[PDB]
């Protein structure tokens, strides 16, 4: 199948509680491997996972190195940042980076992703042709010429092209059982009369990995979109996912309703009814 | 600048009075990330609860899930209390094992 | 692996 690795790092700034923590977390797919918080006891890259337990010691001194590196440069972009939007001192701020590579299912690069924000908002991007940036003010044009000076995108394209290429392919076959073991949607329909007139038809998928899935009700063959009622796929807490999908049907109508499961897992797409 | 958490309370496994299980309480979607989440059992603020590493989605919000052991049973009642800067009084979600 | 790549 398709894989990704990630890193999403999150600094934030809180004046008059000391220096702004920095969280920096990996994952590969839908499942982290590792954590750093600056705001740990002992600020340390710790393992997430029981295949990335298997690094060296090189390894986990090496990422701890990096983080604690980022800890500090992160700290001076929040200052850089509160300057070019004349920001005052008192108020908190983020900044945010997402990072990584995704391959195809033959494990080939498939793109690179170099990408921030400020306070929630895009910031900076890093194209896809990994050469040329995308900023979002004329704040972010100054991060850009500096960054265009100091030829950071050739560096994150040898990165993303190399190392992040090799480490994931490296992960994937480490942790192999998990992390290309796609574990299929248990699913089901239950019923829950609203009204003498209505009742909901809610159709299950748990137990599920990886998080992503679709999930439809059909109303005589035609898609029910504006109708059903979508939750957001949810982690159980053992590493799958769940979600549901809800539609507000006529008494006696129920069997004129199906829904549509298509998972990575499923070798074909489910169609499942409400069965009384 | 700002975004309101979407709320989430549900078992880890389907639920059977009894039987020892895991309650979750997904916190979704809001920015910043400073969020407060607490796990009630029958009002009562659940000491015990962990939570995963601050991560975020593809449009920048954060998410975390709150998650502790519970037996479920037909009496006791479950909820998430969670607040956030984008709420004036903190957000009840009770946990419904048909959701 | 992390990438070694700065300040804005």
């Amino acid at each position: 199948g398709s894989h990704s690795m990630r890193y999403f790092y999150t600094a934030m700034s809180r004046p008059g509680r000391g220096e702004p923590r920095f969280i920096a977390v990996g994952y590969v797919d839908d499942t982290q491997f590792v954590r750093f918080d600056s705001d740990a006891a002992s600020p340390r890259t710790e393992p997430r996972a029981p295949w990335i337990e298997q690094e060296g010691p090189e390894y986990w001194d090496r990422n701890t190195q990096i983080f604690k590196t980022n800890t500090q440069t992160y700290r001076e972009s929040l200052r850089n940042l509160r300057g070019y939007y004349n920001q005052s001192e008192a108020g908190s701020h983020i900044i945010q980076r997402m990072y990584g590579c995704d391959l195809g299912p033959d494990g080939r690069l498939l793109r690179g992703h170099d990408q921030f924000a400020y306070d929630g908002k895009d910031y900076i991007a890093l194209n896809e042709d990994l050469s040329s940036w995308t900023a979002a003010d004329t704040a972010a044009q100054i991060t850009q010429r500096k960054w265009e000076a100091a030829r950071v995108a050739e560096q994150l394209r040898a990165y993303l092209e190399g190392l992040c290429v090799e480490w994931l392919r490296r992960y994937l076959e480490n942790g192999k059982e998990t992390l290309q073991r796609a574990d299929p949607p248990k699913t089901h329909v239950t019923h829950h009369p609203v009204s003498d007139h209505e009742a909901t038809l809610r159709c299950w998928a748990l137990g599920f990995y990886p998080a992503e899935i679709t999930l439809t009700w059909q109303r005589d063959g035609e898609d029910q979109t504006q109708d059903t009622e979508l939750v957001e796929t949810r982690p159980a807490g053992d590493r799958t996912f769940q979600k549901w999908a809800a539609v507000v049907v006529p008494s006696g109508e129920e069997q004129r309703y199906t829904c549509h499961v298509q998972h990575e897992g499923l070798p074909k797409p489910l169609t499942l009814r409400w069965e009384p | 600048i700002q975004r309101t958490p979407k709320i989430q309370v549900y078992s880890r496994h389907p639920a059977e009075n009894g039987k020892s299980n895991f309650l979750n309480c997904y916190v979704s979607g809001f920015h910043p990330s400073d969020i407060e989440v607490d796990l009630l059992k029958n009002g009562e603020r659940i000491e015990k609860v962990e939570h995963s590493d601050l991560s975020f989605s593809k449009d920048w919000s954060f998410y975390l899930l709150y998650y502790t052991e519970f037996t479920p049973t037909e009496k006791d009642e479950y909820a998430c209390r969670v607040n956030h800067v984008t709420l004036s009084q903190p957000k009840i979600v009770k946990w419904d094992r048909d959701m | 692996n992390p990438d070694i790549v700065y300040q804005y």
